[PDB]
RNA sequence: UGUCCCAACGUUGGGCCCGGUGAACUGUACAUUCCAGUGCGGAGUCUGGAGACACCCAGGGGGAAGCGAAGACCCUAUGGA
RNA sequence: CGCUCUAAUUGGAUGGAAGUAGGGGUGAAAACUCCUAUGGACCGAUUAGUGACGAAAAUCCUGGCCAUAGUAGCAGCGAUA
RNA sequence: ACCCUCAGAAGGGAGGCGAAAUAGAGCAUGAAAUCAGUUGGCGAUCGAGCGACAGGGCAUACAAGGUCCCUCGACGAAUGACCGACGCGCGAGCGUCCAGUAAGACUCACGGGAAGCCGAUGUUCUGUCGUACGUUUUGAAAAACGAGCCAGGGAGUGUGUCU
């Protein structure tokens, strides 16, 4: 009579240490939206980034307030660099064969969204017994 | 009419400037502050000088307007929002819970704030704001 | 053309609409304004005395050199837009018959919802001085109205 | 010659528009201007081999 | 002899209000400013103060170094006629 | 990093592709991805190629559109109707 | 189609077809600029590169993020005391000791708490910094030049030879 959604959603990758320290870091500090300068100023100016190259530009030449500017000094410890806010380590899978050699510990797994109703609840129902939860699954009502 | 001030200061005999700073400072602590017997509060100097500035306050202007008080009462608010950000909402709400009266409206007798006082005895050079009030003109209703 | 741009409960309401009239736009928004949440009775009541030149109809968006109104309440602007006001009661009349073959009581109806939209112009050419041409254009409006009972 | 095949010319400064050839009122040839010619196109003459 | 002293009154069409019709110029953004200062030495936007409740109608045009025209003057181009 | 089309290898889609709107996650970032709605037929990945391959600008071009504005004009003419 | 309305072969209402008419005739999809109505935030005593980073208010269906808060305790870099005891200094105050102690960012453990609640998003308030962008220029916020706004279009290519 209520939605419930199919698999292990509530499953928790294990991480050492290290690791959990570095994503909780990373959780913490944050980074900048880097987005590209006065898009706020003309709608057509999208917020993309683009590196102000005005001999002028004052964000290019870093006024406080003017933004923060991409540099290498911003990225992300490398130990935890693209997982997902659980922890888990993302797999892009597209049939069932995909979730071959995907270890439920580790790695969640995320359903192209191409892929049509049909061959996702055998995708899910698999990936659940091979013990791997699915970060979108689907919600059925029970 | 009725102004619940947590402190009443007397400013007879009491230099001006110094008793305004002390007072902006309480009134940005939230204090609600009253200031008593302007008429009777002093500035030091040689009074045809003293005179001379304010009496140039009061000449100048234009359409846009440049609105000095003659009565002591003014005068001494007006000095007392130079020592506040009067335009910022912190400084407005401080200097509105401020006010300056002639004489003293109050059964308690103000107090009488350190290092305001001026010692008559070993001080001639000195004028009261209701005489330099009178000079520019104001009706004496004090 | 537009499309009833609210949900109506077809049990307890009435609909009406006006298409691409040539009509000042501008008028239709202060009238729409103007008799939204009357009654349908009302409001025609109203568009009369407008027409009539007894009643002024407030002009607060579109006021630019319009002259003040005794009559407007709370606004100073206000116009008598004849033109407009007579599209309305045709829209008027059209709800309110559609109300009572419905079996409502068409004029005790409450205007629930009225609106103008510019669907476009009647493109039109005025030759200038110079030997040259500017435009010289008509608006085209449509208006959603939707009758409630009380 | 796609693009070129117009007498087109540029009013030049005067009237407050961009020095574009223009014919009939409307811009022509240059590669900014729409039907203009293709600034650097395909090439029959290169060597693809 | 209203050119002037020195302006007045009047006439007609406008102007103003209402119905209908219905453009153009112009627009980086923000924009209630004023006095000063500063700045590429001619600032609504910087700095300091002052002033400033919002909207609207009419006006004569002080300012936006107002709008209009890639300066005719002057010089430069191994330019043109 | 991203775009077009070619090839090899290998996938998705009417149990709903592309696109679009709003929204969630990743990447320092170019950008990648997911969810909902819309849509109703196509769409990718990896590798090696391909090139009329990336825009905020040029008094840029073309189209559309807002303010301007319910504003100017619809009075002036020895034919005031 | 039929019916009602209308000056009406208009238009509108009700209705019918179809998977769909938000496929109804320049009718696939249907962006932005932009318009009407409307919801959330702000609002008629107040200041202007429109923001960035901090932190508050208010607002929020699900989904795709799930964190966050307080007691206490563990760990604890640089830094690092109050009080008190003694001893100096005209004085403000300093020295020795108590002590590299208490304290000390992050992180974690037990217990307790929040589901608009944490993140995130919309808007608004406060703090800090902040006179666009690109170009010309020794020097541009510039009273130097360009653009009304948006979308789409818009600029190192080919052959020959040389290196
Ligand atoms: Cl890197
Ligand atoms: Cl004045
Ligand atoms: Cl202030
Ligand atoms: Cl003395
Ligand atoms: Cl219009
Ligand atoms: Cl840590
Ligand atoms: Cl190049
Ligand atoms: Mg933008
Ligand atoms: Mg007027
Ligand atoms: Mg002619
Ligand atoms: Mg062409
Ligand atoms: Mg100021
Ligand atoms: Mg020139
Ligand atoms: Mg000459
Ligand atoms: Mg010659
Ligand atoms: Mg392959
Ligand atoms: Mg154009
Ligand atoms: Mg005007
Ligand atoms: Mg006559
Ligand atoms: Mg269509
Ligand atoms: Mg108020
Ligand atoms: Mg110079
Ligand atoms: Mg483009
Ligand atoms: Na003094
Ligand atoms: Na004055
Ligand atoms: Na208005
Ligand atoms: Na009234
Ligand atoms: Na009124
Ligand atoms: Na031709
Ligand atoms: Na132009
Ligand atoms: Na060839
Ligand atoms: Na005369
Ligand atoms: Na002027
Ligand atoms: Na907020
Ligand atoms: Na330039
Ligand atoms: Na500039
Ligand atoms: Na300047
Ligand atoms: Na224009
Ligand atoms: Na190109």
């Amino acid at each position: 009579t209520e939605l419930q959604a199919r698999g292990l959603t509530e499953k928790t990758p294990d991480l050492s240490d290290e690791d959990a320290r570095l994503l909780t870091q990373r959780h913490r500090v944050g980074k900048p939206q880097f987005n590209r300068q006065d898009h706020h100023k003309k709608k057509r100016v999208s917020t993309s980034w683009r590196k102000p190259r005005g001999q002028l530009s004052k964000q290019r030449r870093g006024i406080k307030g003017k933004g923060d500017t991409v540099e290498a000094g911003f990225r992300s410890p490398t130990a935890v660099r693209g997982k997902h806010p659980s922890g888990f380590e993302e797999v892009r899978v597209h049939n069932v064969d995909d979730l071959e050699g995907v270890d439920g510990d580790t790695e969640a797994v995320r359903i192209a969204s191409k892929v049509g109703a049909r061959k996702r609840e055998r995708i899910e129902e698999e990936a659940e017994d091979a013990g791997i939860r699915v970060l979108n699954p689907t919600y059925v009502e029970v | 009419a009725e102004f619940d001030a947590d402190v009443i200061v007397d400013a007879r005999d009491c230099i001006m400037g110094r008793v305004a700073s002390q007072v902006a400072e309480q009134a940005l602590d939230g204090e609600t502050v009253a200031v008593v017997n302007a008429e009777r509060a002093v500035i030091t100097g040689r009074e045809e000088q003293i005179v001379e500035k304010y009496e140039k306050r009061v000449d100048i202007g234009n359409d846009n307007g440049y609105f000095y008080p003659k009565r002591p009462d003014g005068i001494f608010k007006r000095t007392i929002r130079g020592m506040l950000p009067h335009k910022k909402q912190r400084g407005r709400e401080a200097f509105e819970s401020v006010r300056v009266y002639l004489g003293n409206p109050y059964d308690e007798d103000g107090e009488v704030l350190d290092g305001t006082s001026l010692d008559r005895l070993s001080n001639i050079k000195f004028v009261t704001l209701g005489e330099i009030s009178e000079t520019l003109g104001a009706n004496k209703t004090w | 053309g537009i499309s009833y741009s609210v949900e109506a409960d077809p049990d307890t309401t009435a609909k009406a609409m006006l298409r691409e009239r040539q009509m000042s736009f501008k008028h239709s928004k202060a009238i729409a304004r103007e008799i939204k949440g009357k009654t349908a009775g009302e409001a025609v009541d109203y568009l009369e005395a407008v027409i009539e030149g007894d009643q002024p109809v407030p002009f607060k968006q579109h006021n630019s050199g319009v002259g003040h109104k005794s009559k407007v309440d709370g606004w100073d602007a206000g116009r008598y837009p004849e033109k407009a006001s007579k599209a309305f009661l045709d829209l008027l009349e059209n709800a309110v018959g559609n109300a009572d073959h419905q079996g409502f009581d068409g004029e005790a109806m409450t205007i629930k919802h009225v609106a103008a939209h510019k669907v476009g112009e009647q493109q039109g050419r005025k030759p200038r001085a110079m030997g040259r041409a500017s435009a010289w254009n008509s608006p085209q409006v449509d208006v959603e109205l939707i009758l409630e009972e009380p | 010659y796609a693009g070129l095949r117009t007498p087109a010319e540029s009013f030049g400064s005067g009237r407050g528009q961009a020095h574009v050839p223009k014919l009939d009122g409307r811009a022509r040839r240059v590669p900014q201007a729409v039907k203009g010619r293709s600034a650097h196109p395909p090439k029959t003459e290169k060597d693809r081999s």
